[PDB]
C-alpha cells in the first residue's frame, strides 16, 4: 500500500531536486561540488564543511521525524568521505526506523510465519486426505448415492481452496523475494506485467474460499430438508444444490473482482482496503454460518430428542453418545465464537492474532477432519473397502 | 430322510415323571435348534419348549414353566424331556419339532398339520 | 473468512518490509 | 385303529426301498472321475450390468435365442433386456407387485409372471396393435406362486405355495392336470429338455418327478435335511440338481432313483437360492446367500471359481441355450452377464 | 451394415422411452411407505384402515397396506418379501386354542429373528386392549395362571394410565407390553426398532400413529446413513 | 379321518419301488461319457476367442 506512495513520493522529490539544484549558482569558494547520491539534494557546502540537511520527505515514516536532520560533511579537498570502496556516509540514523520498531517487527514476522507454517500443514494434509477420499468415493460401488455426491463436491471444494490459498501464498512469496538491483528493476515489478497472474490468483482464492463456505451451507440445508420430510424425496434437487454451490459465490465474486478492478486497483489485490467495502465478499460467509448454525442446533435437538425415548439399558450412557456425534457435525458451524463480533474493523492486538490463530488453525484442518470422518471411519466405506480387498486378495 | 421317532410318554396320574425321546436320523443334530410342542385334544398345536444348538439358551412356555426339563444330547443326537408334576389338563400329543433352518436363531414350527420337519408325536394323558 | 484477513495483513507487512528495503538498497547504493 | 398298520407297512415298504436301493449303490463318481482332468482355474468377469430395477430382482429367465432375457423385481416392473446391447424393449407394469416367478415362452412371443397374488398372469408381446398387453389371466392356486415354466403357446406348467403343481391351457384358462403329493410349499420346478417328464422341489426336503402327458407321481427322491430352494435337469435330462437351505446342492439321477453327489463345503454356511447347469453340463452353478455365486464341478465337487460382484443374495442364475453366457440377478437390483 | 446403423439406432429410442417412463415412476415408488399387515388371528386387522391391498394416504403422504390373509400358515418362505417393507404392523389380540399371547409373542421373536426382516422396524398394535378389561376382574383365563411371572410384576413409574381404568388391566396391558419389549430388546436393537400402542376404539388415530412411526423409521435411517446414532 | 390320506400315502408309495434301478457304475459312466462328448461344444470351460464370444 506504501510500496507505490514511496515510489510515486521518491520520484517527485528527485526531479524536484534536479529542477531547484540545477538552479544553484557555482560560489566562487572552495566549496564540494554539487553531489547527490539519489538519497537527498542539499546545498553545495564549502570544503572542510558540513551541511545539517532536513532529511528527505520520501520516508514512509516521514511524517513522524519532521524535527530531524541529517549531517554530511565534506573535506578539504570539496569531496565527501569515501566508504570500503567509496561509500559515503550520511547521518540519516536520526530519521531511520527508531530502536522500538525492528524488534516489534520482527515479533511480527515471526508470528506470520509461525501461522504461515500451521496452515500450509494443514492445508496440505487436507489435500492429501481429501485426494484420497475422492479417489474411494468415484472409485467404488457406494457412489451412487445421492448424499456421497454432496460429499465429492464438498471434498473438492475444500481441495480447490487449499490449493488455491497455497499458490497464492507461493506467489507472494516469489514477487516479495527477488532483490531490488536497479530503479527500472522496481519499476517493472511495481508494474502491471507481473500484476495480472497475482490478480488472477487471488480471485481464484477468494471465489475458492468462498464456494467452500457455499458448499458447508448445502450440505447443511440439504441435512436439514432430508430430516423435516417423512418419506423419503421424490427427487434428489442435485441440479439446484450444485447451483447454490459453485454457482452461487460466482454472482458474490465477479461482483469484488470488478469493483476492485474499477476503484481499488492496488499492485495485487490481496490488500483489503476500504474496509467498509469487502463486506460484498463476506456477506456469503455471514449468511453460510448463521443459516447452517440455527440447522446444528436444530439438528442437536432433533438427535437429542430421539435419544430420550428408548434405550434406557445404558443409563446415562446418552451423554457420551450425544457427544461424539455432537462433534461429527461442527465440521461446518465451526469458527462461530470470534465470527459473529469480532470482525476485522475494531479488532485489534492479542485479541486479533487469536481470532486468526484459531479460524486458521481450524479451517486448515477442518478438510482432513471432514475426509477422515466420513471417508475412512465411516462404516460403510470401511466394510465396503474391506470386503473388496478379501475378494482381491485370492488373486 | 428327515426321520424324528419318539419314545416314551403314555399314560399317568398327577404327579408323575416320564423321560421322553426324541431320535432325529437325516440331520446333522447338533446344528439345529429343537423345539417340542403340544397339541391337546379339540385344539390347535401350541408351543410348549426348545433349546438352542448348544443347550445353553433355554426357553419353556410359562403355563408348565418350573416343571419340565429339556436337554439335548449331540453325541447321541436326541432330545430328552424330563416331565415332572404331571396336571390334568397336561393330556395331549407331544410333538418333536426341528427348526427348519440351520444356524438360525428363529423358525416358524407351530403351524398345522403341514409341518414335514415335525415328529409323528405321542399321545400321553394324565388321569385318575 | 479468517484467511483473507490474515492474507491482506501479511501483505501490507511485506510491503512494508520491503519498503524498508528500497530505502536501505538506497542508504549505500 | 385301522390305520395304525398303514403306518407299520408303509414304514415297511419305506425300509424294503431302501434295503433295494442300497444294493444298487456299490461306487461313487469321485473314483470314477479321478482319471479325468479337473476343470481348473475358471475366471469369469462381468461383461455387462443391467441397471433399470428399482427394487430387489427375484426371479429371471433367459430365452431361446440366448439374446433377450426378461427379468422380475418386486417394484411391479417385468423388464425385457437386451444383453448384447443392453437396451431395454418392454418395460411391462404389472398390477400385483409382489412377483416372486417369470419365464419366457420358448417361441418368444409370449411372457408369464406370477407371485404372492396366486395369479398366473401370461402377457402377449407380439399383439397386432404393437404394444404389450395381458393375455390370460389363470386363477385357480390357493397358496402363492413359486415358478412357471412355458411347455409351448397353449400350456403351461406353473408350481404353488399350496403344495400342487397345476397344468394350466392358456387357450382355455383352467387346470388341465394336478400333481398333488407334495407335503409342503413347491419353491422351484424343472422341465426335461423333451419336455415330456419335469422335477419339482418342496419346502419338505424331497424332489418329485411328474408326468405331464399321464399327470401322476412316478419317483420322490430324498436325502436334503432342508426345503429345496431350486432345482434343475441336467442338459442330458436323466440327472437333475436340487440345492437346499443346508448349504448343500446334490445331484440325483432318476434312473437309479438316488443321489450321486454332494456338492458341500464348510466356508460355505447358508442355503443355495438357485443352481443350473452349464451347456455340456461339466459345470453346476450356484447361487448363495453370501452374495456371490461359485461354479462347482459336477464331478469333482470343487470351487472352480467364485463369482462375486453382487453386494446382496443372489435370487436368480440362468445360462444360455447356447451356454455363451450366465445371468444372475440378486436382490441389488443388477444383473450381471458372465461370459 | 446400412441397415445396422438405421435400425439399432431405432432401438435406442425405445430404450430411452422406457428410461423416461422408469424415471418418472421411480419418485412415485420412493415416495408411497409400503407396510404389511399380519396377526395371529381373530385379532381385528380390518379394523385399523377401517385382501391384498389398501392404501390410504395422511399428510399428503400415500401408505400402502399389504395384507395377506388368503395364504397358508407357512410364514418362513413367503414372508421373505417384504424384507424392503418400511416396518411391518403387527396386530396382537390380547384375547378354544391356547395361550395366543405365547403364540404372538413366539411369532413376533421369529420376526424379530429372521435374518431378513432385521433391518425392518416393527409397529405392535395390542387390540382387544379394553376387551381384556373384563377378563382380569373375572378370572376365567387369568394372566397369572398363565404367566408365572405376572403374580410379582409391578405396574412401571412412567406407566401413564388410561383415564379412569381398573390398576389391574392397567397393569396387565403394561406386563405384556414388556413381554414383547423384553422379546425386542433381547437382541441388537442397533438396526430396527419396535413401537408398541394400545388399539383405540377409533380409526382416526391409528393412521397418525402409523404415519408418525414411519416417520420416526425415516428419521432414524437417515441419522445412521450419516453415522450421527 | 386320516384313513383315506393314508391309503393314499401307501397307495402312492407301492410306486418307485418297481423300476429297473440300474447299477451306479453304469449310472455315473454314462453321465461322465456324456459330460465329456459335449466339452467342444461348451463355451465357458474352454473360453473362446475375443471375436467369437458376442458379449466382448
Ligand atoms: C513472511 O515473513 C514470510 C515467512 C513465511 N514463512 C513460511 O511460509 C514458512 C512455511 C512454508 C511452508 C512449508 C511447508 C509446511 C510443512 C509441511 C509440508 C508437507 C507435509 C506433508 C506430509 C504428508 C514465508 O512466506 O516465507
Amino acid at each position: 500500500q506504501v510500496m507505490d506512495f514511496l515510489f510515486e513520493k521518491w520520484k517527485l522529490y528527485g526531479d524536484q531536486c534536479h529542477h531547484n539544484l540545477s538552479l544553484l549558482p557555482p560560489p566562487t569558494e572552495l566549496v564540494c561540488n554539487r553531489t547527490f547520491d539519489k538519497y537527498s539534494c542539499w546545498p553545495d557546502t564549502p570544503a572542510n564543511t558540513t551541511a545539517n540537511i532536513s532529511c528527505p520527505w520520501y520516508l514512509p515514516w516521514h511524517h513522524k521525524v519532521q524535527h530531524r536532520f541529517v549531517f554530511k560533511r565534506c573535506g578539504p579537498d570539496g569531496q565527501w568521505v569515501r566508504g570500503p570502496r567509496g561509500q559515503p556516509w550520511r547521518d540519516a540514523s536520526q530519521c531511520q526506523m527508531d530502536g522500538e520498531e525492528i524488534e516489534v517487527q520482527k515479533e511480527v514476522a515471526k508470528m506470520y510465519s509461525s501461522f504461515q507454517v500451521m496452515y500450509t500443514v494443514g492445508y496440505s494434509l487436507s489435500l492429501g486426505a481429501l485426494l484420497l477420499a475422492l479417489a474411494i468415493l468415484g472409485g467404488l460401488s457406494k457412489l451412487h448415492c445421492t448424499r456421497n455426491a454432496i460429499h465429492a463436491n464438498l471434498f473438492a471444494s475444500f481441495v480447490l481452496k487449499a490449493s488455491s490459498v497455497l499458490v497464492i501464498d507461493g506467489l507472494l512469496r516469489t514477487r516479495y523475494s527477488q532483490k531490488i538491483g536497479d530503479d527500472l528493476s522496481v519499476s517493472t515489478w511495481l508494474s502491471d506485467g507481473a500484476v495480472a497472474g497475482c490478480r488472477v490468483a487471488a480471485v481464484f482464492m477468494q471465489y475458492g474460499i468462498v464456494a467452500n463456505y457455499c458448499w458447508l451451507l448445502v450440505e447443511g440445508l440439504y441435512l436439514h430438508n432430508l430430516l423435516g420430510l417423512a418419506t423419503l424425496p421424490e427427487r434428489s434437487f442435485f441440479s439446484l444444490y450444485l447451483g447454490i454451490g459453485w454457482g452461487a459465490p460466482m454472482l458474490f465474486v465477479v461482483p469484488w473482482a470488478v469493483v476492485k478492478c474499477l476503484f481499488e486497483n492496488v499492485q495485487c489485490w490481496t490488500s483489503n482496503d476500504n474496509m467498509g467495502f469487502w463486506w460484498i465478499l463476506r456477506f456469503p460467509v455471514f449468511l453460510a454460518i448463521l443459516i447452517n448454525f440455527f440447522i446444528f442446533v436444530r439438528i442437536v435437538q432433533l438427535l437429542v430428542a430421539k435419544l430420550r425415548a428408548r434405550q434406557m439399558h445404558h443409563t446415562d450412557y446418552k451423554f457420551r453418545l450425544a457427544k461424539s456425534t455432537l462433534t461429527l457435525i461442527p465440521l461446518l458451524g465451526v469458527h462461530e465464537v470470534v465470527f459473529a463480533f469480532v470482525t476485522d474493523e475494531h479488532a485489534q492486538g492479542t485479541l486479533r492474532s487469536a481470532k486468526l490463530f484459531f479460524d486458521l488453525f481450524l479451517s486448515s484442518f477442518q478438510g482432513l477432519l471432514v475426509a477422515v470422518l466420513y471417508c475412512f471411519l465411516n462404516k460403510e466405506v470401511q466394510s465396503e473397502l474391506r470386503r473388496r480387498w478379501h475378494r482381491w486378495r485370492l488373486g | 430322510q428327515v426321520q424324528l421317532q419318539e419314545s416314551g410318554g403314555g399314560l399317568v396320574q398327577p404327579g408323575g415323571s416320564l423321560r421322553l425321546s426324541c431320535a432325529a436320523s437325516g440331520f446333522t443334530f447338533s446344528n439345529y435348534k429343537m423345539n417340542w410342542v403340544r397339541q391337546a385334544p379339540g385344539k390347535g398345536l401350541e408351543w410348549v419348549s426348545d433349546i438352542s444348538q448348544s443347550g445353553a439358551s433355554i426357553s419353556y412356555t410359562g403355563s408348565v414353566k418350573g416343571r419340565f426339563t429339556i436337554s439335548r444330547d449331540n453325541a447321541k443326537n436326541t432330545l430328552y424331556l424330563q416331565m415332572n408334576s404331571l396336571k390334568p389338563e397336561d393330556t395331549a400329543v407331544y410333538y418333536c419339532a426341528r427348526c427348519p433352518a440351520p444356524f438360525t436363531r428363529d423358525c416358524f414350527d407351530v403351524t398345522s398339520t403341514t409341518y414335514a420337519y415335525r415328529g409323528q408325536g405321542t399321545q400321553v394323558t394324565v388321569s385318575s | 473468512h479468517s484467511q483473507g484477513t490474515f492474507t491482506s495483513d501479511k501483505s501490507e507487512y511485506l510491503d512494508s518490509e520491503r519498503a524498508r528495503d528500497f530505502v536501505a538498497w538506497l542508504e549505500a547504493g | 385303529s385301522e390305520l395304525d398298520q398303514l403306518r407299520q407297512e408303509a414304514e415297511q415298504l419305506k425300509n424294503q426301498i431302501r434295503d433295494a436301493r442300497k444294493a444298487c449303490a456299490d461306487a461313487t463318481l469321485s473314483q470314477i472321475t479321478n482319471n479325468i482332468d479337473p476343470v481348473g482355474r475358471i475366471q469369469m468377469r462381468t461383461r455387462r450390468t443391467l441397471r433399470g430395477h428399482l427394487a430387489k430382482i427375484y426371479a429371471m429367465h433367459w430365452g431361446t435365442d440366448s439374446r433377450l432375457l426378461v427379468s422380475a423385481s418386486q417394484d411391479g416392473k417385468l423388464i425385457i433386456w437386451d444383453s448384447y446391447t443392453t437396451n431395454k424393449v418392454h418395460a411391462i407394469p404389472l398390477r400385483s407387485s409382489w412377483v416372486m416367478t417369470c419365464a419366457y415362452a420358448p417361441s418368444g412371443n409370449y411372457v408369464a409372471c406370477g407371485g404372492l397374488d396366486n395369479i398366473c398372469s401370461i402377457y402377449n408381446l407380439k399383439t397386432r396393435e404393437g404394444n404389450v398387453r395381458v393375455s390370460r389371466e389363470l386363477a385357480g392356486h390357493t397358496g402363492y406362486l413359486s415358478c412357471c415354466r412355458f411347455l409351448d403357446d397353449n400350456q403351461i406348467v406353473t408350481s404353488s405355495g399350496d403344495t400342487t403343481c397345476a397344468l394350466w391351457d392358456i387357450e382355455t384358462g383352467q387346470q388341465t392336470t394336478t400333481f398333488t403329493g407334495h407335503t409342503g410349499d413347491v419353491m422351484s420346478l424343472s422341465l426335461a429338455p423333451d419336455t415330456r417328464l419335469f422335477v419339482s422341489g418342496a419346502c419338505d426336503a424331497s424332489a418329485k418327478l411328474w408326468d405331464v402327458r399321464e399327470g401322476m407321481c412316478r419317483q420322490t427322491f430324498t436325502g436334503h435335511e432342508s426345503d429345496i430352494n431350486a432345482i434343475c435337469f441336467f442338459p442330458n435330462g436323466n440327472a437333475f440338481a436340487t440345492g437346499s437351505d443346508d448349504a448343500t446342492c446334490r445331484l440325483f439321477d432318476l434312473r437309479a432313483d438316488q443321489e450321486l453327489m454332494t456338492y458341500s463345503h464348510d466356508n460355505i454356511i447358508c442355503g443355495i437360492t438357485s443352481v443350473s447347469f452349464s451347456k455340456s453340463g461339466r459345470l453346476l452353478l450356484a447361487g448363495y446367500d453370501d452374495f456371490n455365486c461359485n461354479v462347482w464341478d459336477a464331478l469333482k465337487a470343487d470351487r472352480a471359481g467364485v463369482l462375486a460382484g453382487h453386494d446382496n443374495r443372489v435370487s436368480c442364475l440362468g445360462v444360455t441355450d447356447d451356454g455363451m453366457a450366465v445371468a444372475t440377478g440378486s436382490w441389488d437390483s443388477f444383473l450381471k452377464i458372465w461370459n | 451394415t446400412e441397415d445396422q446403423r438405421n435400425e439399432e439406432k431405432a432401438q435406442r429410442e425405445a430404450n430411452k422411452k422406457i428410461e423416461k417412463q422408469l424415471q418418472k415412476d421411480k419418485q412415485v415408488y420412493r415416495a408411497t411407505h409400503r407396510l404389511l399387515l399380519l396377526g395371529a388371528g381373530e385379532s381385528g386387522k380390518n379394523t385399523i384402515v377401517k385382501i391384498f391391498e389398501t392404501k390410504f394416504q395422511v399428510d399428503k403422504v400415500n401408505f400402502h397396506m399389504f395384507d395377506v390373509g388368503a395364504q397358508r400358515d407357512e410364514r418362513r418362505k413367503w414372508i421373505q418379501c417384504f424384507n424392503d417393507v418400511t416396518a411391518i404392523i403387527f396386530v396382537v389380540a390380547s384375547s378354544n386354542q391356547t395361550n395366543r399371547l405365547q403364540a404372538a409373542l413366539k411369532l413376533f421373536d421369529s420376526i424379530w429373528n429372521n435374518k431378513w426382516l432385521r433391518d425392518t422396524s416393527v409397529i405392535l398394535f395390542l387390540n382387544k386392549q379394553d376387551l381384556l378389561a373384563e377378563k382380569v376382574l373375572a378370572g376365567k383365563s387369568k394372566i397369572e395362571d398363565y404367566f408365572p411371572e405376572f403374580a410379582r410384576y409391578t405396574t412401571p413409574e412412567d406407566a401413564t394410565p388410561e383415564p379412569g381404568e381398573d390398576p389391574r388391566v392397567t397393569r396387565a396391558k403394561y406386563f405384556i407390553r414388556d413381554e414383547f419389549l423384553r422379546i425386542s430388546t433381547a437382541s441388537g436393537d442397533g438396526r430396527h426398532y419396535c413401537y408398541p400402542h394400545f388399539t383405540c376404539a377409533v380409526d382416526t388415530e391409528n393412521i397418525r400413529r402409523v404415519f408418525n412411526d414411519c416417520r420416526d423409521i425415516i428419521q432414524r435411517m437417515h441419522l445412521r446413513q450419516y453415522e450421527l446414532l | 379321518a386320516s384313513i383315506a390320506q393314508a391309503r393314499k400315502l401307501v397307495e402312492q408309495l407301492k410306486m418307485e419301488a418297481n423300476i429297473d434301478r440300474i447299477k451306479v457304475s453304469k449310472a455315473a459312466a454314462d453321465l461322465m461319457a456324456y459330460c465329456e462328448a459335449h466339452a467342444k461344444e461348451d463355451p465357458l470351460l474352454t473360453p473362446v476367442p475375443a471375436s467369437e464370444n458376442p458379449f466382448r
